[PDB]
């Protein structure tokens, strides 16, 4: 690693990964993991976000402008 | 809108629109400031002897050890002299704490602002383990000053390879590591709490996630919450005193 | 100035239409009684203090 | 009362030997802790009709780090150091052949004085100090924080691991007492140490400027 | 309470009861009978006569109670007015023993051998304006209390280890004069602290404004009760020194910033940033 940035999810970075997830599903995308009899996107997004299925790496832009590359199975669940 | 500007970066260094830094660290402790709460270190308030007697956990009278300890256990920490030295050594540290928390303060109050209560969880897990008061502790006294040892190389506020990073995490979890040792010392354990070898593993672990959930997340904007907090005070104020 | 406090403070008076403050005395002077006693004796009614 | 002068002229000179100690320069054990009665025997009771004259009162001190470094402090028995007096001064620290020099003035330094000082920046630099202000320390007040002189190399490491440009730090204005009684180089990082009843410890880095 | 009377700042009028002039052609005239007993000692011996005499006579009452009140002595305000002002005015006073205080001053008699009459006047009216005789001119009177907060007590540690508070009294000054009063001995510089942030900057230095900010702020929000966490009180003071001078918060001080044009444009100055720029 020998990443200065912290490798649990940030409580910002957790937002927006649910909102895109969610944003996702509403659209049409195809589920990671079955809806359990859900309509909602939002309740959908959190049990992916559980499961830590979702294709979705996170850039972090340090002030030097280094880039660090997270996939959400290696970023932990800020709550 | 003057304060609007400052934030904190993926560093966690807090730093202005121009991006001059403010503060290496939020806070000086680079902690959330909900998580942070009031504790008392009950070490520079007691008089030095109160404080010698205390934590002396002196294994020479061989009775009180009995009280407090498990016969195999008491046994054991009579036949090795270097278990002995280790209960002497965590003393011997906590008094030079103590001299540092002094210096700290000159009004030595007990009262700080830490992350994780260590009492709280303790009452929490006497009455989840049942811990009887009567019974002796089960848990080794060495295994107790260790545990207190990797708790405190297991939480790092900053993490760097190059000296002076890790200088600055010992410095930013000094006053929580003092208070860490004080509550955890193996005299006091045995002496009160009397937790189970399995209750004080539980602690450890729940003192290090609620420790990393206190650390700060990167990319608030903390200037802006700081001007908003102070106003709420001004308006409380009276005109004129 | 110590020379203007020696003599001590001027009591000026503002009047309509003024550029500057005009001392009590000239404009006395420009209402008539010129003698300094007619003068002081309007200031002052009893001497005594 | 010239007494009382006698015991201003310790105080200035026991205040000296901290500035110097600050900066790094060697200092007596015993002028770090000279008292009173030792200074009013050594220099004379009273500067009127005494032993003092406002002379004699120069200290020569060579820094730890390099022995050929040297700082000398000039003493005036004009309140105002004159314009020729700063030449005088100049002459005798080119005896010395050392850079660094130190004024202290008993009132204001006339301005055509500042002027001949501000021409010669290179070598022969003079540190202009007001008498009253070394009557007391400005280090030991407790608002005052500790100050750590910090090398290149050492200012160097603290930028490289937060990846912050010497300007991010916050900066610390030339004019401030706190910066001249060290005399750190203008550019220089000082470190300032705070405790914070948050963590228990703080560590700042201040750029003059 | 002697030191607070060296502190608080006295004048010549408030030590003379009252200041009147007279005309003594010779200190034989005795134009004023009570004054001619200590004078006729004085008139045996001759001084400053050779030149010539002063026919203008300027003499001074003191009230007895009022030097005791300032620890002030006659003989010690006649000496300070001759220093400084060379042989233009001569002083001459009554026995320590004799109720009434009187300062006698004769003019220059180098000059007869300004009018003299508003001349005597002048430097009488002069020195009583001016006089500064004894205390700081910034502070105008000092008042000594002693303070029940174990804080403002004197903190030290004992050899058992408990924190003890002993109660010192305190001196309060009218106006601020922290470098003068630090100056005067038998004085704590650590302790006395000065509440304009601008006397910290120019005597103790800009973090030290840093640290006496965040109390301040601590301070002020203690006094209506509400609680502020230390984090938000050390930001503020952290962002207002980070330049390393004193800067309010004004629209002039964030109209001399670092900030880009478009940020001064949304700050009302648009126009002539922009032009500028």
């Amino acid at each position: 690693q020998k990443r200065i940035t912290t490798p649990y999810m940030t409580k910002y970075e957790r937002a927006r990964v649910l909102g895109t997830r969610a944003l996702q599903i509403a659209m049409c995308a195809p589920v990671m993991v079955e809806l359990e009899g859900e309509t909602d996107p939002l309740l959908i997004a959190m049990k992916e976000l559980k499961a830590r299925k979702i294709p979705i790496i996170i850039r972090r832009y340090l002030p030097d402008g280094s880039y660090e590359d997270w996939g959400v199975d290696e970023l932990i669940i800020s709550d | 809108k003057s304060m609007e500007s400052v934030m904190v970066k993926y560093d966690a260094t807090v730093r202005n629109s121009i991006n001059q830094v403010v503060q290496l660290r939020y806070g000086e402790d680079g902690l959330a400031g909900e998580s942070v709460e009031f504790q008392n270190l009950a070490t520079l308030k007691p008089s030095n002897k109160a404080f010698e007697k205390k934590f002396r956990f002196d294994y020479t009278n061989e009775r009180a050890l009995r009280r407090t300890l498990q016969e195999d256990l008491v046994k054991d920490v009579l036949s090795n002299a270097h278990i002995q030295n280790e209960l002497e050594r965590e003393f011997e540290r906590m008094r030079e704490d103590r001299e540092v928390l002094r210096v700290i303060f000159p009004t030595g109050d007990s009262k700080v602002v830490l992350p994780c209560n260590l009492l709280r969880m303790i009452w929490n897990a006497q009455k989840i383990f049942h811990i009887n008061p009567r019974l002796p502790s089960d848990l080794h006294p060495i295994k107790v000053v260790e545990g207190v040892k990797e708790l405190s190389k297991k939480l790092v506020i900053v993490n760097g390879d190059d000296p002076l990073s890790r200088q600055a995490q010992e410095n930013a979890t000094l006053l929580f590591n003092i208070h860490l040792r004080s509550t955890l010392c193996s005299r006091r354990m045995a002496e009160e709490f009397r937790l189970s070898g399995e209750a004080f593993d539980w602690l450890l672990g729940e003192i290090e996630s609620k420790f990393n959930q206190a650390i700060a997340h990167p990319g608030e904007m903390v200037g802006a919450l700081a001007a908003q907090s102070l106003g709420e005070p001004a308006t409380q104020m009276t005109l004129n005193t | 100035g110590a020379k203007k406090s020696a003599i001590g403070q001027r009591i000026v008076a503002t009047l309509p239409y003024i550029k500057q403050e005009v001392p009590i005395i000239i404009v006395f002077r420009a209402l008539g009684f010129v003698s300094d006693r007619d003068i002081l004796e309007h200031i002052i009614y009893d001497f005594e203090d | 009362d010239d007494e009382e002068e006698t015991y201003r002229l310790w105080k200035i000179r026991k205040t000296i030997m901290q500035l110097c100690h600050d900066r790094g320069y060697l200092v007596t054990q015993d002028e770090l802790d000279q008292t009173l009665e030792e200074f009013k025997a050594q220099f004379g009771d009273k500067p009127s009709e005494g032993r003092p004259r406002r002379t004699d009162l120069t200290v020569l001190v060579a820094h730890n780090d390099d022995p050929t470094d040297q700082m000398f402090v000039f003493f005036p028995e004009e309140p105002k150091v004159g314009i020729k007096t700063i030449k005088v001064y100049c002459q005798r620290m080119q005896e010395e052949n050392i850079t660094r020099a130190l004024i202290v003035v008993q009132q204001g330094m006339t301005p055509s004085a500042k002027q001949s000082l501000v021409d010669m920046a290179p070598k022969y630099i003079l540190e202009q100090f007001l008498q009253q202000e070394l009557l007391i320390n400005i280090t030991e007040h407790e608002l005052v924080p500790e100050h750590v002189v910090m090398t290149k190399e050492e200012v160097t490491e603290l930028l490289a691991r937060y990846k912050l440009r010497e300007n991010q730090l916050p900066r610390i204005q030339a004019g401030d007492p706190v910066a001249r009684y060290f005399g750190i180089k203008r550019g220089q990082v000082v470190k300032i140490i705070r405790p914070s009843e948050t963590a228990g410890r703080y560590i700042t880095y201040r750029l003059v400027q | 309470k002697d030191i607070l009377c060296r502190l608080e700042h006295t004048t010549l009028r408030k030590v003379t009861a009252n200041t009147a002039i007279y005309y003594d052609p010779n200190p034989q005239s005795t134009v004023v009978a009570e004054d001619q007993e200590w004078v006729n000692v004085y008139y045996e011996m001759p001084d400053f006569d050779v030149a010539r005499i002063s026919p203008w006579l300027l003499r001074v009452e003191l009230d007895r109670k009022h030097m005791t009140d300032r620890k002030l002595t006659m003989e010690q305000i006649a000496e300070k007015i001759n220093a400084g002002f060379g042989d233009d005015l001569n002083c001459i006073f009554n026995d320590d023993n004799a109720e009434k205080l009187v300062l006698r001053i004769r003019i220059m008699n180098s000059d007869e051998n300004m009018d003299d009459d508003v001349f005597l006047r002048c430097i009488e009216s002069n020195m009583l304006t001016d006089m500064t005789l004894q205390g700081i001119e910034q502070i105008s009177k000092v008042y000594m209390h002693l303070p029940q907060t174990d804080n403002k007590k004197k903190i030290i540690i004992t050899e058992d280890g408990e924190f003890k508070a002993l109660q010192e009294w305190i001196l309060e000054t009218d106006g601020v004069s922290l470098m003068r009063v630090l100056s005067e001995k038998d004085v704590d510089p650590v302790r006395t602290t000065s509440n304009d942030i601008v006397e910290i900057f120019t005597v103790l230095g800009i973090e030290a404004v840093r640290k006496a900010l965040e109390r301040e702020l601590y301070h002020v929000i203690s006094f209506d009760g509400s609680y502020v966490n230390y984090r938000h009180l050390a930001l503020l003071c952290d962002t207002m020194t980070c330049r390393g001078h004193l800067m309010a918060i004004t629209r002039h001080g964030v109209n001399r910033q670092d900030t880009g044009p478009l940020m001064k444009c949304s700050f009302e100055e648009t126009v002539d940033v922009l032009m500028e720029a």
